[PDB]
């Protein structure tokens, strides 16, 4: 469970695709200094959870608003495999997350 | 002239420490001051040396005689018993359609498991208030659609003709000089189409 | 958990955040950082963290949700009723937002 | 009646403004690219129009928010919570024309598909009036100067008056500004977020004292 | 010329009145019947009398008339008692492998009652692929709630995306389409070569 | 109602709206007013009012809703298949919309 938190990155890429019998969206977070932070969220192949939808729409606002965000991935058990978006936060528009 | 919630709305079981249960809203002093029988009723129901909290002021039990004493917002919340009003009142009027043209939406207002309202304004004047909830109400099911257009017209100038059902009256905003009812329709103004 | 409802005046929503509700997985938290418009850098009311539960069972945005979105994009002065209960947002606690009304002016927002 | 007095928020001080006023970015006088934000964007600023607003309260709330920004910059260790903003007052002549009307008229010369719903909802929002070419010292009257120290939480209002101001007996043009249909490609209305401000307004103010984030109103005016 | 031509079986067993082709089906064009031999034949061997039928933008004088295709006007002959409707869905039968088109831009939106929402993704003028989404029916209905959000975003923003389509199904919603049109299954605001495309 | 379906080209949605289904508690209409480029304020095609049902029992936006939102926002000329049935929008009969397609050119939009 090696979680992490990144602050003041902008969403640079956003992609909703299909992955087996599950859909899966991913975002690339970017800060001029660093490498790309990348995370995905996938329907657990499970119903009810407005979860996938809720977060997708949120990530779409972060993308649309061109705002700096503060995300929290959960490290993939395998390298070159993005982690999971655990939670997303939109920093003060026009500003930075303290 | 503030709309005076009716005595009937008064929650027999007021909220503890300023937490009126969702669906209700703390009663203000201006409202309690103007509400004759709600007050009378109060005398007849407050055992002495008991202080109940309002949004602004406090109510000094009938031992002090029953006094509406002013006070800052949230101040009276310190006590254990807060006075609240349920916010929905069945007008019992016919279910007909009434509309207000050239208005703009402003002053959003949300509770927890209750409605979303907005005060519609014509040239400075607060013409009418309208609400919409996915929880209770007649047009209970039209919420998910309305919210989307309420959100749009709110977010941009866009004047509008709002359609309201005086069927049910809402008391969500405190000390209002406009009345609020159930929102049933929105139509972006269109001169040519003879809409606004 | 605080002991009594706090009414904060003249605050603007400054940052929004989505998060899983620690407890039941039928819910998630919609948390934020409210801050009294104008206050001092260090003023207590210059950083008031709040949350409110979302029912992942019901589809759509709740009334609270449609407002938080509108006032946070336009930066509109509110009147928030906070507490008494407290959720967690960033390790430190956060008051449960339980109602919010916009400000017509000083009359309602001092 | 066409307004007599308009307002302009700015990061420029009276010793500058009171001598030289504001003089348009370029010749492009196309009313749509302006309200739409095209002629006020990076590598595209050419509007022969100085954005001003007929509503002081508007400029008021903008400055009041640009300030709250400084307060939040310092909180992130990005500044010192200090802010100095001005709100010039101006005497309008016929060289001033309404943004909304200008918009509407354009649309009734080239048809619905040539305009943008939000571009017109925005002109009416900011109560903008377009200063054609320039707005010179004689039109600049007073000036409120707002200082704020984010750290003390103290705000400091201050006024000044331009000597060179001249008292005429004018008002804005009662007639819509007019331009040849835009051959430009416009994707949507460029606006700055929180509060929503037109690009030509928000943009024109900032000067020599980090780029401004301009967004497409259309992508945000409706949910997902 | 160069118009995707509906496969014979897209025709419906009976034409529709008042010009109201039924839901999930749509009027045949002059240009499509022409290009379709199989169809012309079909109509010929199935049309009696001195009958004239309404096509979207024209008329078909069948029966004793020979099988004439008269150029018309969009919807202008919907007064006739029968209009020829085509069905819009085709189960291509191909395998559900992925197909993607890069640098595309969603344009020309199409919708209809109880059917699907589509867009024509162009690349420098020229169309490239047509893709559609519908919560109503379709191998991939689940992705509607999610796709409509990205689709709307890229549409009103002009965001040059990279679209992914599954040729498992083919739609004939657009009229006289120079482009094919399949089921949308993903979109990506993408960085050149991104593992995320 | 009208006798047959009308196809109208070069229509620009210029107003939008929602109301209840004058006869059904399970549906509601989403109406509008469309105008044909170049017509006269006098001309009937200067403001064609339409409406389409929306099912209040199926949560979301319909494929037709997503499109009206989009083309209204960008003021995009449409080919609308209005008819043949009529519904009431603002105390007046308005043609039902069954299909709309964005105009790509004079070819498809005469
Ligand atoms: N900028 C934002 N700030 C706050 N809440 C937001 C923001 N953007 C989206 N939301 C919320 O994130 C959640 C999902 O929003 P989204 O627009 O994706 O779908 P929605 O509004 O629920 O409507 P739909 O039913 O069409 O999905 C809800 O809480 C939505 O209001």
């Amino acid at each position: 469970l090696p979680t992490h938190l990144y602050k003041n990155f902008t969403v640079q890429e956003l992609a909703l695709k299909l992955k087996g019998k599950n859909q899966e969206f991913c975002l690339t977070a970017f800060m001029s200094g660093r490498s790309l932070v990348r995370a995905c969220l996938s329907d657990a192949g499970h119903e009810h959870d407005t979860w996938f939808d809720t977060m997708l729409g949120f990530a779409i606002s972060a993308y649309a608003l061109k705002s700096r965000i503060a995300l929290t991935v959960e490290d993939s058990p395998y390298p070159g495999t993005p982690g999971d978006l655990l939670e997303l936060q939109i920093c003060p528009l026009n500003g930075y997350c303290e | 002239g503030i709309v005076i919630p009716p005595k009937a709305l008064f929650t027999q079981q007021g909220g503890a420490y300023g937490r009126c249960p969702n669906g209700t809203r703390a009663l203000t002093v201006a409202e309690l001051r103007g509400n004759a029988e709600l007050q009378t009723y109060l005398r007849q129901i407050t055992p002495g040396w008991s202080i109940y909290g309002l949004y602004d002021g406090t109510y000094l039990g009938q031992a002090y005689g029953g006094i509406i004493k002013d006070a800052p917002p949230g101040a009276g919340f310190i006590y254990r018993e807060t006075f609240c009003i349920t916010t929905i009142y069945k007008t019992g009027q016919p279910a007909a359609d009434h509309y207000y043209s050239k208005v703009t939406a402003t002053r959003l207002l949300a509770s927890t498991n209750s409605r979303l309202c907005a005060v519609f304004v014509r040239d400075g004047q607060s013409v009418i208030g309208a609400c919409a909830s996915p929880y209770e109400g007649r047009y209970r099911d039209m919420y998910d659609a309305l919210r989307r257009l309420l959100y749009m017209i709110y977010m941009s100038g866009l004047a509008v003709r709002v359609h309201v059902s005086k069927e049910e009256q809402y008391y969500d905003y405190e000390d209002a000089t406009f009345q609020t009812y159930a929102l049933t329709g929105i139509s972006l103004c269109n001169p040519a189409a003879s809409i606004c | 958990d605080v002991p009594y409802v706090l009414v904060k005046t003249n605050m603007v929503v400054t940052s929004v955040a989505m998060k899983p509700y620690e407890v039941t997985p039928t819910r998630m938290l919609v948390c934020g950082i409210a801050a009294k418009l104008g206050a001092a850098a260090s003023s207590p009311d210059a950083h008031v963290p709040f949350c409110f539960g979302k029912d992942l069972k019901r589809p759509g945005s709740s009334p609270m949700e449609v407002m938080l979105r509108a006032v946070f994009m336009q930066q509109r002065p509110l009147r928030m009723f906070l507490g008494p209960k407290q959720l967690t947002f960033e390790g430190k606690p956060a008051l449960e937002l339980i109602r919010m009304v916009e400000c017509s002016g000083k009359q309602d927002c001092p | 009646d066409p307004p007599a007095t308009v307002y302009r928020y700015d990061s420029r001080p009276p010793e500058d403004v009171f001598q030289n006023g504001f003089t348009a970015w370029g010749n492009n006088d196309n009313v749509l690219e302006h309200l739409t934000g095209r002629s006020c964007q990076v590598g595209s600023s050419n509007s022969a129009f100085v954005s001003t607003s007929s509503s002081r309260r508007y400029t008021e709330v903008y400055l009041e928010h640009r300030m709250q920004e400084a307060v939040e910059a310092e909180r992130a260790g990005r500044g010192t919570g200090h802010f100095i903003g001005y709100i010039y007052e101006v005497r309008a002549d016929n060289n001033f024309y309404g943004a909304a009307s200008s918009y509407f008229e354009y649309v009734d010369t080239y048809g619905d598909n040539a305009g943008r719903i939000l571009a017109g909802a925005l002109a009416t929002y900011q109560s903008e009036y377009l200063a054609h070419r320039r707005i010179p010292p004689e039109n600049i009257r007073r000036v409120t100067r707002v200082y704020h120290n984010g750290i003390t939480g103290e705000t400091t209002t201050t006024e000044y008056s331009n000597a060179r101001y001249v008292s005429q007996q004018t008002r804005a043009n009662p007639n819509p500004y007019t331009s040849r249909r835009s051959v430009a490609s416009i994707v949507g209305t460029l606006v700055r977020m929180a509060p929503v401000v037109g690009a030509c307004m928000a943009r024109q103010a900032e000067s020599s004292e980090e780029a401004m984030v301009l967004v497409y109103y259309e992508s945000i005016a409706y949910s997902f | 010329p160069g118009i995707v031509i509906p496969p014979q079986e897209q025709i419906t067993q009976h034409g529709s009145p008042y010009g109201r082709c039924a839901n999930k089906t749509r009027a045949l064009t002059v240009a499509e019947l022409r290009g379709s031999g199989d169809l012309q034949e079909y109509l010929r061997h199935v049309t009696r009398g001195w009958s004239i039928f309404a096509l979207y933008d024209g008329t078909y004088l069948g029966g004793e008339y020979g099988g004439v295709i008269k150029d018309g006007t969009p919807g202008g002959a919907f007064d006739l008692k029968t209009t020829f409707c085509i069905m819009t869905t085709r189960n291509t039968g191909q395998p559900a492998t992925d197909h993607y088109y890069s640098n595309v831009t969603a344009t020309r939106l199409l919708s209809s009652t109880n059917s699907r929402l589509c867009a024509v993704f162009v690349r420098s003028g020229q169309p490239v692929i047509g893709a559609c989404t519908s919560p109503y029916d379709g191998k991939y209905w689940s992705m509607y709630s999610r796709l409509r959000k990205m689709l709307y975003l890229i549409y009103v923003a002009g965001i040059s995306v990279r679209v992914h389509v599954s040729k498992e199904e083919q739609y004939y919603d657009y009229e006289d389409a120079t482009f094919e049109t399949y089921a949308l299954t993903g979109i990506s605001i993408c960085n050149p070569g991104s593992s995320l495309c």
